[PDB]
């Protein structure tokens, strides 16, 4: 790309749109436990005998998965559960012109969940020896009912429910609010509201044909069944390895064998699963690690951009923060952002401050520039020329400091 | 001591009732629908015997699973397919109040049915089988987590006015209150009045900066030990 | 039931270079064949003109010799020692469809395996249209048990062994004990009239087999539906390390 | 939270203490006793068994311990990055530091943590009222700025999104921007123009 600096000319974008992206993000992991007794000795009596020998490696192997165990309850928690209290979806779907409809649950409909989150929950597809799996705390049900409470209010309160008591407010001036937080003022809502709710609807009708295709755009909540499933694989496959005995089956050796020697071999089969289970136990607390720092994201990005509007720089979105809207997915959380994006700039001639009777004027909340006949004021983010007077400038110092000051007047209504 | 909390004192397991074997000893031939120790052409294992579905190539006997488990057998001294299953194997866990509050507890089998349990109640949960909680139909903030939205505390159950048996509850959980905010087209909310709030956020920093030598562990300052 | 099972075993090699043993037109050929470890046998013929194999070591009256007769009726799974005379082949008569009775081995000495097989009518002369029938067999040596796996294809042969695929059934195992080192194949002739001999448009093909992995498609059924050999290409290779397809 | 990461630190150190006393496969289970008993030549067959046992029981320790450290070393730098946001400054993001808008924060001591003292500014007693986008006085718009249009009942007043204090509407507190036309919910009204 060709960008060159002048040292007399500015770009002022005069068009913008309103784009809606979606971030994926992990919360949780399942939660799995084992006994050693099963996996290991395989209910023999011979066996978990010795295994009293080898001390209290169990305790601990069973302890460590219990604690992965709850973290993963305690994410999910830190995670949805930051609404209060439960506000009911409301019975209208149009918020001033902006169709919420996919965003929010259906009444009529039987999963209870959102368009969104029923298509999410679609595309990601999904009693052995000594392995279970519990169920996490938090019904897929229940975080949809936490997630719905989440769009409902914003739609209906704004930024405020999430800082102290929820407080109503049309959605007109909700926007107008948080368009008026990244520079842009509320005239160019209320002036071009028709055409927001229209790119506002479009992105969202986007979205859903982005997702309802077969695209792959949600492997990040798939890699983490993915890896865990293939763990609770390996594990199952070393119970056919005879570690340098006669036989992996358990059984087998205690039949064939005599107990002496049968003892030594018992033994080795024991070294090599214990081996297998300390190893899986090993990669489970790495894994939860990485979990619980996703989910420590997600939970910041739950509170920054959905209850409020967050002003850092692409963290939400690739642009200008304006409303985010949570929604569930299977062991996960789906943000949708919604940025300002400019566009369509134009060049334009600019100086710092403007002479105009041996008085140096400088622009506030904003920026001074040329048309082409006279000389304007207009906010950086949008072109919206206005005229220059004392009360968009002030005035300060003579005119020989600043560098590039131009000769131009400053009219002043009141006289 | 104990303190409030589901605790996992230990496992389950169902016993094998009678044993069956056959050949191409004698044979005792079927027992089905029950964990059985079967030894049908010289193997033995322990499972629920039950009619096999799909349908066997001629000449295979056994059927495999994806983790090469066998999940169906061919009988050597009569002739049909069985699908073979494991018995059930679960972990109890002791659901107690603080031991300060009550000595009563109640029990939770982690995956198994209501049937297989060998205590005057019994709920059957996607968890497990609950025994000793009366299940209720309110809705509390949870305290002790079973799961599958489903938490148990100890409240009084309302048995005749309220006899205080203050016995353990089972109750699906609540989310949160529920609160009346509606849209409307011109109404604002403005607050009048304010309230400085103070509150305590705990981090840890750091831990117990420990060191534990080798040597000192494994050989236990003995000479001969450690080459 | 759906399931890709991977084995390392003795597989013929997908696309091998496979030896063509032809007895069509005017042409017959009787020669000893090499038993490497282990041979696919592909009997591509309308007038049942292979009938079976004679699997021996030594031939000098001190080797078991296995013999089968799959013609019509007689049918003997036959493990005997013998004189072996040059060329015992079978004789089925042109225009008369009769088998000639003609001695498959010079005397019998030892038979340390016999085993009578049911007798069933079928089929020996010359026959019309294509030779749409391939019967074939997999022979392996497994601690003195020969394994012997079949099958059958109703697929048409216009210029040789078709392309497609199909699984074998193991129907016999039969422990036989010797350390067999060659296999010929047991043919028939058509004569037109006494010491002319001819033969029908059919024809055999040998090919050896080689210990490979091979990623086994078990359906639903529990049928082979496909496979992979990994040592064909770099892309069976990563294929058997992805378990796809 | 402070209690736990004490809690787990003994639980690890009395574990890795009592798996001492464990034979591994050695008939006994303390080195001297082995060595009292045993020649040399059958005593290392038993003290390499020891040693095996000991050696893993440690590599777990270690294991353990290196993860929980890492956990602990993701939660100080959170506490960092808190004090220098919060105690150094004033936070405008949410649920960051306290609960609510941020006024200060104070640092508190406690073994091996911290404890910060958020204070906030939670707005309550709310008045609902009624509210218009802009007012249309003489053909021309007039938006808020930094305020909201409200209607108390006997006249139009402009305050703060978070505060009741009602003032008079003047060209001051306005900016015209436009046209009465285009807003949808324009409402008439009197703006005050304190020149005239
Ligand atoms: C800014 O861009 C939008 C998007 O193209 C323009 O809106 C379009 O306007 C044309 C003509 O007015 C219509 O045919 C399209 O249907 C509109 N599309 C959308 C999505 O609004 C808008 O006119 C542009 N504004 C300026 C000042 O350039
Ligand atoms: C809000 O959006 C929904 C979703 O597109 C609209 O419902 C669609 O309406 C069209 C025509 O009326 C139908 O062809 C679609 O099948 C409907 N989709 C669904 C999911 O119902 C709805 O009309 C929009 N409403 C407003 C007020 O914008
Ligand atoms: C540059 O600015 C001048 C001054 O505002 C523009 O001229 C005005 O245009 C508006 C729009 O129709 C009219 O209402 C005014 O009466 C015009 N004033 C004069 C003195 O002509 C001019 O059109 C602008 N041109 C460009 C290229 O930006
Ligand atoms: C802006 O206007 C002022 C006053 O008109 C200029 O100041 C003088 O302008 C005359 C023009 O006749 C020059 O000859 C002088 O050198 C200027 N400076 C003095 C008298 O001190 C000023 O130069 C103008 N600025 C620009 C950029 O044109
Ligand atoms: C709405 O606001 C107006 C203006 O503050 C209130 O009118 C004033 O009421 C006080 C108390 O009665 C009087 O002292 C003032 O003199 C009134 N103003 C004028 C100009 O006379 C009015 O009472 C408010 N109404 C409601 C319902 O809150
Ligand atoms: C605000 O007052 C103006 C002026 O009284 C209203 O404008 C009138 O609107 C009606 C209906 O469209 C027209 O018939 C009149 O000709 C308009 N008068 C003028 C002078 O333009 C306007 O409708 C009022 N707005 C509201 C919301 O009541
Ligand atoms: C105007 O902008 C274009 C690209 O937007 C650039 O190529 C050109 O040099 C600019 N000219 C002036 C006078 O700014
Ligand atoms: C801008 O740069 C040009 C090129 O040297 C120079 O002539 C001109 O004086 C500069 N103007 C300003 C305001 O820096
Ligand atoms: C048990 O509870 C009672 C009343 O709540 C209290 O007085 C007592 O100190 C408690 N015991 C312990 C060990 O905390
Ligand atoms: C428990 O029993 C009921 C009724 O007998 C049955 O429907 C259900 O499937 C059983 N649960 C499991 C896990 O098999
Ligand atoms: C199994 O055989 C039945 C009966 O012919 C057939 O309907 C079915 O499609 C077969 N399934 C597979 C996987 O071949
Ligand atoms: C004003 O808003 C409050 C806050 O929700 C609400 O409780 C009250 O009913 C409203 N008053 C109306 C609509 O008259
Ligand atoms: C929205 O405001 C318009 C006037 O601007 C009003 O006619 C309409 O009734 C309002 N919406 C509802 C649902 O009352």
């Amino acid at each position: 790309s060709s960008i060159a600096y002048s040292n007399n000319t500015i770009a002022i974008p005069t068009n913008f749109s309103i784009s809606i992206t979606t971030e994926v993000m992990p919360v949780s992991m399942a939660k799995t436990s084992v006994d050693c007794n099963m996996y290991i000795c395989g209910d023999s009596t011979e066996c978990a005998n010795l295994l009293l020998q080898y001390g209290s490696f169990c305790t601990q192997l069973n302890r460590a998965l219990s604690g992965i165990a709850v973290e993963q309850d305690r994410n999910t928690r830190e995670v949805f559960a930051q609404v209060k209290q439960m506000y009911k979806t409301p019975t209208l779907k149009d918020f001033g012109g902006f169709n919420f409809s996919q965003i929010l649950p259906d009444p009529l409909k039987p999963t209870k969940r959102s368009f969104i989150e029923d298509l999410l929950f679609n595309k990601v597809t999904l009693k052995f020896n000594g392995l279970t799996v519990l169920p996490p705390l938090l019904t897929d049900d229940m975080i949809a009912a936490y997630t719905a409470a989440l769009v409902s209010g914003t739609a209906t309160a704004g930024w405020t429910f999430g800082a102290g008591a929820a407080l109503q407010i049309p959605f007109a001036m909700q926007m107008a609010y948080r368009f008026n937080g990244i520079g842009v003022t509320q005239n160019v809502l209320y002036e071009n509201q028709k055409q927001i709710a229209n790119q506002f609807n479009k992105a969202i009708s986007q979205i859903q044909e982005s997702l309802t295709t077969t695209s792959t755009a949600l492997g990040k909540l798939q890699d983490v069944v993915n890896q865990n499933a293939q763990a609770l694989n390996t594990l199952v496959k070393q119970l056919s390895s005879n570690f340098g005995a006669i036989s992996s089956v358990l059984n087998d050796i205690l039949s064939r064998l005599d107990p002496p020697e049968a003892e030594v071999q018992i033994d080795r089969l024991i070294t090599g699963r214990l081996q297998s289970l300390q190893t899986y136990v090993t990669q489970q607390l790495i894994r939860a690690a990485e979990i619980r720092a996703s989910a420590n994201l997600a939970a910041t990005k739950m509170s920054e951009c959905v209850l409020g509007q967050s002003k850092r720089v692409d963290f939400c979105g690739k642009g200008y923060h304006l409303m985010s809207f949570p929604q569930a997915a299977p062991h996960g959380v789906v943000f949708l952002h919604v940025t300002y994006v400019p566009s369509q700039e134009r060049n334009f001639t600019t100086a710092p401050a403007i002479c105009h009777e041996g008085k140096a004027y400088f622009p506030r909340e904003g920026v001074f520039v040329f048309n082409g006949t006279s000389w304007f004021i207009t906010q950086r983010n949008f072109f919206s020329p206005q005229i220059i007077t004392t009360d968009n400038t002030f005035v300060s110092g003579s005119c020989d400091v600043v560098i590039g000051i131009i000769n131009n007047t400053v009219y002043d209504p009141l006289q | 001591e104990i303190d409030k909390g589901i605790y996992q004192t230990s496992n389950f397991r169902v016993a094998p009732s009678k044993e069956v074997v056959r050949f191409p000893k004698l044979s005792t031939d079927l027992i089905k629908n029950q964990c059985v120790n079967f030894n049908f052409n010289g193997l033995t294992g322990t499972g629920v015997l039950t009619p096999s579905s799909k349908r066997f190539q001629p000449f295979q006997q056994f059927g495999r699973d994806v983790s090469d488990f066998t999940d169906s057998v061919r009988d050597p001294k009569t002739s049909e397919i069985l699908d073979i299953s494991p018995c059930s194997f679960g972990g109890v866990s002791v659901i107690t109040p603080g031991t300060n509050t009550s000595s009563e507890v109640a029990v939770l089998y982690q995956d198994v049915n209501c049937t297989d349990v060998p205590g005057n109640n019994v709920f059957q949960t996607q968890a497990g089988c609950l025994i000793g909680a009366e299940h209720v139909d309110t809705s509390y903030e949870c305290d002790i987590p079973i799961g599958a939205g489903i938490c148990a505390s100890y409240h009084t159950v309302s048995s005749l006015r309220s006899t205080s048996q203050k016995s353990i509850v089972a109750y699906t959980m609540s989310l949160g209150a529920d609160s009346s905010i509606a849209y409307s087209n011109n109404t604002i909310a403005i607050p009048t009045n304010f309230s400085i709030s103070i509150t305590t956020e705990v981090m840890p920093v750091s831990m117990a900066k420990t060191s534990v030598d080798c040597n000192m562990y494994i050989c236990g300052d003995s000479t001969e030990c450690a080459n | 039931s759906n399931v890709l099972h991977l084995v390392q075993d003795h597989f013929l090699p997908f696309d091998s270079n496979v030896t063509r043993f032809i007895t069509f037109g005017l042409n017959f050929d009787n020669p000893i064949i090499p038993f490497k470890d282990g041979i696919y046998f592909a009997a591509t013929e309308k007038s049942n003109v292979i009938r079976g194999w004679v699997f021996g070591s030594t031939m000098n009256n001190k080797s078991q010799s296995v013999i089968i007769m799959n013609n019509s009726t007689n049918l003997v799974i036959r493990a005997c020692n013998f004189e072996l005379c040059d060329n015992p082949f079978f004789v089925v008569l042109k225009s008369n469809n009769t088998q000639i009775p003609s001695y498959i081995f010079n005397n019998a000495f030892n038979c340390t395996f016999e085993y009578v097989s049911k007798d069933f009518n079928l089929d020996l002369g010359e026959k019309p249209g294509n030779f749409k029938d391939l019967r074939e067999f997999v022979f392996r040596n497994k601690d003195g048990f020969l394994h012997v796996y079949s099958g059958y294809q109703p697929i048409s042969a216009a210029s040789g062994l078709p392309t497609g695929f199909n699984a074998l059934k193991p129907i016999f195992k039969l422990p036989l004990g010797i350390n067999i080192t060659n296999f010929r194949t047991l043919l028939t002739a058509f004569p037109p009239r006494p010491d002319y001999w001819g033969t029908s448009a059919a024809a055999y093909f040998v090919g050896y087999l080689k210990p490979t992995t091979f990623m086994l498609k078990y359906d639903e059924n529990g049928t082979i539906t496909d496979a992979v050999d990994c040592s064909q290409n770099p892309l069976a290779e990563l294929k058997c390390s992805v378990k796809s397809f």
